[PDB]
């Protein structure tokens, strides 16, 4: 934000911050188009976000900007649990009871996947939204 | 006085009495009849409060039915002026009849001014103050003192002393103003906040400001016992529809979203460390969530409520289980995906006013959040940060907001507005977005308040016309008269200086700034008076913004030495400290042989509470027409909402309200009929409202008062001043406007019952 937003421009919440400082969804982190487009046109390269390792993707990014990554990845863990339980019963048969039960289910798959301090059931909830994809694709 | 309106005795304080007083008596009773609403004008310069205490006092003593009185004013200042009025009163009726009170009464203000205790009373944030003294006398923190015998928790002792010996009974017999009041405490070391706190059930009148009647948030705590069979009282209540939409009003700033991140991710630390060393009470909440909305405790709370009810109390509430927002790790986790998404709805490049429905819905949209569990946001967080226990509040002062308002545009629709201003256009150019938001109508709130009650009073002296505030409340009263003022002398001169010295038709509303050519004028206009006047004379400027820019440039101006090489001079302050100790000095210097003078807005502080007898009120001054639309359209947002929602216009109402706005600082120049001072006004367009002012106020201006220019209107003030300080004791057509004491009336008005 006011000093993390590039490994190139790094101070870009007032160096006209036009260029998008996307997020590529394996990497997390800010990386200004003076760094991500060196990046993707050649392929899956890493970025030096203060000497990181992370592998930034071919051209398969999503927009992320300026909406609280880390709370955005946990809204996208939400939004995966949004996506997993894109399909999921929870008033098949009209229940708010069920309906508010089987929400916290999904809740608690987000809960466990986007919290990462003892995440253990979070690859469970993969499993489990395998489960889902599962029942799912099934 | 002991005398009767066909029903009641009179114990009257005074000797004397006035004319308007028994026309009002003659109402007041005939209203206290026919339990109604009755708005009322009037004048100021009579005391309404004798008029409206002595009736009210005798009725409850008279008629054995309405055990319990309810006065709301606009000031708590006002309290103690009621505090000690009624307790002057009490003494009178007392001292007429001997001893009949076995009465309770008491005002009502703030915990801070009635929080004993030394270091709590020595906080400056009112906030802090209440919460620690909530928190030093708490709940839960005397558990932790009690059960485990620790300095940790320490504790107010003026609520352990109120536990010891108050929580018994009541103050012995005194209807204690609040100096008398604070004095009996501090003896006593008690507290009187919580002494009012418990006394709620058992003061037979109870006088507040009108925040305790319409501020949910503090109008919670409602007991119909005093309430519902009781009588609601209102006095300048004109500048009060604001303050109710006020009352729902709700500024936001980024930074205090990022300090909503700085309170919602310390939440998520809190509630992991307590998950690892409780979670077990955490799932225990939760089944108490599974319950309901858990008012086992969540009411039952005498120091335990963190978040109060900012939405009205508790009318539009569910009670069911929050689906799966139960569990506090998912209920941070749609408050943390929602203060995000208020911030990518905060980030917006221009000025928004969305709607409460669509606004919703484009949250659905991007976080799909339901609207009936997020008013949930106030219950819980209340419930869980006690459960949490926390020790402190200022990360989390952001939150309550947000459970406040969550809560808030989650109840309501149609009826509010939120507006994303991106940056403040006084400070323009720069990132400072504002998500405003706040009612429209002023009766939603005053609703159930009309519902509760059906005896309800409402008085103003500036209250201009009667029938903008029904149209405006949408509320039927019984008596909808205004109260002239019985003067056999002039006491007041309003002038309408539309022209100047130049003769040039002068104003305010051109711009929000200086041209030496209607400012100079008035500049120069303004001196004249500090010779000529006696100490105490005050300016209103429309706003505060433009009062400093008048200022700098008249100080750079020769004008301003010789005002000085006059009088004193006293500045408006922002902290009302430096303000207060101006005004007393300024008193004090009008109370002084060297010459005051006081320069404040219109729209200040000053005139909301502060009145001024003769000596203190004698030269009041209207810098232009007082006009708000230096502000944004969110004023014509709610009068765009105004317009469809009620037939009043813009100006029409603008004029009625400046005129409102500027009557309310008129009236403080006046403290009785023995009090006098002229009322000069300055500005074009003041002409143009000769018939929004209140009666007595437009019947004390005549036709050749307007458009006057300040030169023949010095002549005019001239003469009026030396005749007003001639001893003007008549002693024979001064029981005309005296009614003479406990003869007239007695005679006069039984003889007038044809
Ligand atoms: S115990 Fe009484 S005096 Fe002490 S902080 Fe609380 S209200 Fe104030
Ligand atoms: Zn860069």
């Amino acid at each position: 934000e006011n000093k993390d937003m590039c490994p190139i421009c790094k101070t870009d919440r007032y160096l006209s911050p036009d260029v998008k400082f996307l997020v590529n969804p394996e990497c997390y982190h800010r990386i200004c188009e003076s760094c991500v487009d060196r990046i993707f046109s050649l392929g899956p390269a890493q970025c030096p976000y203060k000497g990181c390792d992370k592998i930034l993707r071919k051209n398969k990014f999503k927009t992320q900007i300026f909406d609280d990554v880390e709370v955005e990845k946990e809204v996208d863990i939400r939004k995966r649990v949004f996506n997993v339980f894109n399909k999921t019963i929870d008033d098949f048969n009209g229940d708010l009871v069920e309906y508010n039960k089987y929400l916290e289910e999904v809740e608690d798959i987000i809960y466990k996947l986007d919290h990462g301090i003892d995440v253990a059931k979070t690859e469970e909830k993969l499993r489990t939204y395998e489960e889902l994809n599962k029942q799912l694709i099934m | 006085m002991k005398f009767y309106i066909d029903d009641l005795p009179v114990l009257f304080p005074y000797p004397k009495i006035y004319p308007e007083q028994y026309n009002y008596m003659c109402d007041i009773k005939k209203t206290l009849d026919v339990g109604g609403n009755s708005i009322l004008e009037m004048p100021s310069g009579t005391g309404k409060t004798v008029s409206l205490l002595s009736l009210t006092i005798a009725y409850q003593m008279h008629y054995p039915e309405h055990r319990k009185i309810i006065y709301c004013s606009r000031t708590m200042s006002e309290i103690e002026k009621a505090l000690v009025e009624l307790e002057n009163l009490m003494d009178y009726r007392t001292k007429e009849l001997g001893y009949q009170e076995d009465f309770r009464g008491l005002g009502l203000t703030s915990r801070k001014n009635l929080c004993l205790h030394p270091e709590v009373s020595k906080e400056r944030k009112g906030t802090v103050v209440d919460e620690k003294c909530r928190r030093m006398t708490n709940g839960q923190a005397k558990r932790k003192l009690e059960e485990d015998p620790e300095a940790n928790v320490e504790l107010c002792e003026y609520h352990e002393n109120l536990y010891n010996i108050e929580v018994e009974d009541y103050l012995p017999k005194g209807v204690f103003s609040f100096e008398k009041l604070l004095k009996y405490c501090e003896e006593k070391t008690l507290c009187p906040y919580f002494i009012v706190r418990r006394m709620i059930s058992l003061c037979n009148i109870i006088i507040y400001s009108y925040h305790y009647l319409l501020d949910p948030k503090i109008a919670e705590r409602v007991s119909n016992e005093v309430s519902k069979d009781s009588i609601v009282i209102f006095d300048e209540a004109h500048n009060i529809d604001n303050v109710c939409i006020e009352s729902l009003s709700l500024d936001l700033t980024t930074d205090a979203l990022r300090r909503a991140t700085r309170g919602a991710n310390a939440l998520d630390e809190r509630i992991s460390e307590v998950r690892k060393v409780d979670s077990q009470k955490l799932q225990d909440e939760y089944e108490k969530l599974v319950q309901g909305l858990h008012s086992a405790d969540i009411l039952t709370d005498q120091e335990e409520p963190f978040v109060e009810t900012p939405v009205l109390p508790q009318d539009l509430l569910t009670e069911a289980i929050p689906g799966n927002i139960r569990r506090a790790e998912h209920f941070v986790s749609f408050l943390k995906r929602l203060i995000e998404y208020l911030k990518t709805r905060m980030k917006v490049l221009h000025v928004i006013s969305e709607t409460p429905k669509s606004f919703l819905q484009h949250l659905k949209q991007l976080t799909f959040i339901e609207r009936k569990p997020l008013r949930f946001c106030s219950e819980r967080l209340s419930l869980l940060v006690r459960t949490l226990e926390v020790t402190e509040v200022e990360d989390f002062t952001a939150l309550k907001d947000i459970a406040t308002f969550a809560t808030l545009i989650s109840t309501y629709e149609e009826g509010f507005l939120l507006i994303i201003e991106p940056y403040e256009i006084e400070n323009a150019a720069v990132p400072n977005p504002i998500m405003r938001f706040t009612c429209l109508d002023a009766s939603i709130a005053i609703k159930p308040v009309f519902e509760r009650f059906s005896s309800v009073i409402i008085t103003s002296g500036t209250i201009s016309p009667l029938d903008m505030y029904p149209r405006m409340l949408n509320f039927k009263t019984v008596l909808q008269k205004s109260y002239a003022m019985t003067l056999a002398k002039k006491s007041f001169l309003p002038m309408i200086i539309t022209k100047g010295s130049d003769q040039v038709a002068i104003s305010s509303r051109f711009e929000i700034r200086n041209d030496p050519s209607i400012v100079r004028n008035y500049g120069s206009m303004l001196v004249e008076f500090a010779k000529i006047t006696p100490d105490g004379m005050v300016v209103f400027f429309p706003s505060y913004l433009y009062m400093e820019s008048i200022v700098s440039m008249w100080q750079t101006m020769g004008i301003l030495d010789e005002v000085w090489k006059h009088k004193l001079i006293l500045v408006e302050t922002p902290d009302a400290q430096e303000t207060s100790l101006a005004l007393e000095t300024y008193r004090k210097a009008c109370s002084n042989g060297r010459g005051a003078i006081l320069l404040s807005v219109a729209r200040g502080k000053v005139s909301e509470g502060i009145d001024f007898d003769h000596q203190y009120g004698r030269t009041v001054l209207m810098i232009g027409i007082p006009f708000q639309y230096t502000e944004s359209r969110i004023l014509k947002a709610r009068l765009e909402f105004m317009r469809e929602n009620y037939r009043i216009r813009e100006n029409d109402f603008l004029s009625f309200d400046a005129m409102r706005h500027a009557a309310q600082c008129l009236g403080r120049v006046l403290r009785g009929k023995d009090d006098y001072g002229v009322m000069v006004l300055a500005d074009r367009r003041f002409s143009r409202k000769r018939s929004q002012l209140p009666k007595w106020i437009a019947q004390g201006l005549s036709d050749a008062d307007l458009n006057l220019s300040t030169d023949m209107a010095i002549s005019n003030t001239k003469q009026f001043l030396r005749t007003m300080a001639q001893p003007t004791d008549p002693k024979d057509q001064e029981g005309v406007s005296v009614w003479s004491y406990e003869d007239l009336i007695k005679h006069q008005n039984s003889r007038k019952d044809q």
